[PDB]
């Protein structure tokens, strides 16, 4: 199976540098082109750079020319994106993709994406508060994941046993420059008491794991 | 530097509708170099159509492509709820390979009123000197909803934030959270905490409240 | 044993019969065999390209396109070196006659045509398009460099000559390729690498016959 695995993401300060890696498996990078594409929060997909590993020919978007270097090591079967003089608007999920230069002549396989955050703000773990059920058919409860930086945070309910009716809200950047979100679930009002409800909050950037029971 | 002008920027259509997205190139393109991609939220883009009109393996045949020269089209002949996504054209011929601006496809379904809920700030958060009051609007359509915060009947402004879930890929509904942020001092000073909801599926506005602080 | 630089001189000397003639490179004693059309539009035409049956392989090298290949009697390419030499001496018109598989014909004519030297990759120069084979030029303007399988001079990150096949003034890759793959009667549609002329027959249509020919602009 063809796979592309990107790594090297994270938080950097403006003017800083970061190298992303794109490890190919199930194929040889010299038989294709490797392209990097990104998606900044609430913006459209943006083509970044492209490399022909058989030759080393490089191509760049104007938005990144002079600051980013695309390269490849055919021995390691890996391509790279050296990002220097990073700016706030470089904050995005970066995807590498395999570009087939014979028919179909398009990007057939993509990596999972790697998050790059360009900010002067410090890493901060979240504070988890309960959204306790109301006073009846069905009830709503959740967890407030407040004051964390940078993204992401993952939230599960009962370690993945509770999936139906779960709504984990997209994070919003507060006035303080820190993110906050709520994860909610709808359960039968009869299930209250007899069934335990625990949300599992994981913030990998600050190695914070919080379990919280709601009542 | 080829420009790919995609239109419309967004569209809303019902399940079963035929939808067409257009992409206009600033110069002649060899049709073999034009591709369409679909991107669902928080997922990597997926190739749909290659060489302007060929359906890529794994893509349902309701997706089709046509055109040549400067005018290219993506068609979804029977819109499904899972088709909620942004769609992009791209030319991979002339560097830089800039994409179209994208078309946000929204699924139009029958109006569904929100099931509203209010949550008072927790005792723990009160220890930290900040009170967060949350209002939940669940499984509603259309996404446009009006949430107004009333603190002892006084209409609130500039101290709330909202977040909307991405359209459900099965039932095409939305969920919204509204968060009223007050300091402990400001919270303690008042008793009635209200959240008023205006939506198409509601005959008259729905207010959900509690008292404490 | 008199020398003629082109078919217009062959014609002017009293040889008004269609067929192959021996031409002479300008300022040189080097010779080349070209087919002369002495009837069409008054005659004096030197054929620089002909496709008609798919008997000749057009996926040739830079050297083969510079020098010429195929037969002047049938399918052939005259040669970039000769055409660039000839067209830089005086002003020539370029006439292109085309045939589809449905019994139709059309042509394109350019008031001025010339090729740059080999150093400038035999880049095409064209002006004043008229004719029934499109109101926009199928050869991309401003003219591109020439490209072969062993000579990527196109504007594409791909190798147009390897994708589309044959030597041509590809852009990225452009609305034409009369040097593409010959497809027969029922395999001529939706073929990206065919004998293409977009502003007459549209996307992926592969033509039945093509003829490219030149004559001095002051002929007649
Ligand atoms: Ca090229």
């Amino acid at each position: 199976e063809v796979q592309l695995v990107e790594s090297g993401g994270g938080l950097v300060q403006p003017g800083g540098s970061l190298r992303l890696s794109c490890a190919a498996s199930g194929f040889t990078i010299s038989d294709y082109w490797i392209h990097w594409v990104r998606q900044a929060p609430g913006k459209g997909l943006e083509w970044v750079a492209g490399i022909t590993p058989a030759g080393g020919y490089t191509y760049y978007a104007d938005s990144v020319k002079g600051r980013f270097t695309i390269s490849a090591d055919t021995s390691k079967n890996t391509a790279y994106l050296q990002m220097n003089s990073l700016r706030a608007e470089d904050t995005a999920v970066y995807y590498c993709a395999r570009f087939v230069f014979f028919l179909p002549y398009a990007m057939d396989y993509w990596g999972q994406g790697t998050l790059v955050t360009v900010s002067s703000a410090s890493t901060k773990g979240p504070s988890v508060f309960p959204l306790a059920p109301s006073s009846g058919g069905t009830a709503a409860l959740g967890c407030l994941v407040k004051d964390y930086f940078p993204e992401p945070v993952t939230v599960s309910w009962n370690s993945g046993a509770l999936t139906s009716g779960v709504h984990t809200f997209p994070a919003v950047l507060q006035s303080s420059g820190l993110y906050s979100l709520s994860s909610v679930v709808t359960v039968p009002s009869s299930s209250l008491g007899t069934q335990t409800y625990i949300c599992n909050v994981n913030h990998k950037p600050s190695n914070t794991k919080v379990d919280k029971k709601v009542e | 530097d080829i420009q790919m002008t995609q239109s419309p920027s967004s569209l809303s259509a019902s399940v079963g509708d035929r939808v067409t997205i257009t992409c206009r190139a600033s110069q002649f393109l060899s049709s073999f170099g034009v591709a369409w991609y679909q991107q669902k939220p928080g997922k990597a883009p997926k190739l749909l159509i290659y060489g302007a009109s060929s359906l890529y393996s794994g893509v349902p045949s309701r997706f089709s492509g046509s055109g040549s020269g400067t005018d290219f089209t993506l068609t979804i002949s029977s819109l499904q709820p899972e088709d909620f996504a942004t769609y992009y054209c791209q030319q991979g011929l002339l560097s830089p390979l800039t994409f179209g601006q994208g078309t946000k496809v929204e699924i139009k379904r029958t109006v569904a009123a929100p099931s509203v809920f209010i949550f008072p700030p927790s005792d723990e958060q009160l220890k930290s000197g900040t009170a967060s009051v949350v209002c939940l609007l669940n499984n509603f359509y259309p996404r446009e909803a009006k949430v107004q915060w009333k603190v002892d009947n006084a209409l609130q402004s500039g101290n709330s934030q909202e977040s909307v879930t991405e359209q459900d890929s099965k039932d095409s509904t939305y969920s919204l959270s509204s968060t009223l942020t007050l300091s402990k001092a400001d919270y303690e000073k008042h008793k009635v905490y209200a959240c008023e909801v205006t939506h198409q599926g509601l005959s008259s506005p729905v207010t959900k409240s509690f008292n404490r602080g | 044993q008199i020398s003629f630089r082109d078919c217009a001189e062959v014609f002017k000397s009293g040889h008004t019969t269609n067929g192959i003639y021996t031409l002479t490179f300008p300022n040189s004693t080097e010779e080349i065999k070209a087919y002369c059309d002495m009837e069409a539009g008054g005659g004096g035409w030197t054929i620089i390209q002909r496709r008609e049956d798919g008997s000749v392989d057009f996926q040739r090298t830079w050297k083969e396109y510079k020098v010429g290949f195929g037969n002047p009697s049938g399918e052939y390419w005259l040669g970039n070196e000769f055409v660039s030499q000839l067209t830089n001496q005086q002003r020539y018109v370029l006439k292109i006659h085309l045939k589809d598989w449905e019994g139709n014909e059309a042509y394109s004519l350019y008031e001025h045509f010339y090729l740059s030297s080999e150093e400038l990759n035999y880049r095409i120069h064209l002006k004043g398009l008229t004719g029934t084979a499109g109101k926009i030029s199928s050869i991309s303007q401003p003219g591109n460099d020439f490209s072969t399988k062993d000579g990527d001079n196109d504007k594409c990150i791909c190798k147009c000559s390897q994708m589309l096949t044959g030597g041509w003034w590809f852009d990225a890759c452009g609305p034409s390729n009369l040097n593409g793959m010959y497809y027969p009667q029922r395999q001529n549609t939706n073929k990206f690498n065919g004998i293409k002329w977009y502003y007459w027959k549209g996307s992926g249509y592969s033509l039945k016959a093509t003829t490219m020919m030149i004559r001095p602009a002051d002929f007649g």
